[PDB]
C-alpha cells in the first residue's frame, strides 16, 4: 500500500497444505519494509 | 530564494501548469503531456 510517499509492505513466509486457494486460518502480517519514494502506481505487475 | 540573478539570462526551461482539469492533491505530480480541451471536439492531442 502506498500511503505519505511510502510504498510498504507485509509478509509472512508460512506453510501451509492445500492445492486450491487460500488455507482458512489467521496470521498477522508484520512489516519489512517501507520506500517513501512516492511514485504512486495505480497498476502492477508481477514477474515469473 | 530569488533565481533572478542566475537562472534569468529569459529562461524558457523553467515551466508550469496553466491548465488542469481539477486541483492537484499533496504532492501529486501531473506529468501528462494530454493537452487541456476546452470544446467538445477532441483535440486529438493536437491544439
Amino acid at each position: 500500500k502506498n500511503i505519505d510517499g511510502y510504498f510498504k509492505i507485509y509478509s509472512k513466509h508460512t506453510p501451509i497444505n492445500l492445492v486450491r486457494d487460500l488455507p482458512q486460518g489467521f496470521s498477522a502480517l508484520e512489516p519489512l519494509v517501507d520506500l517513501p519514494i512516492g511514485i504512486n502506481i495505480t497498476r502492477f505487475q508481477t514477474l515469473l | 530564494w530569488n533565481s533572478n540573478n542566475l537562472d534569468s539570462k529569459g529562461n524558457y526551461n523553467y515551466l508550469y501548469r496553466l491548465f488542469r482539469k481539477s486541483n492537484l492533491k499533496p504532492f501529486e505530480r501531473d506529468i501528462s503531456t494530454e493537452i487541456y480541451q476546452a470544446g467538445s471536439t477532441p483535440c486529438n492531442g493536437v491544439e
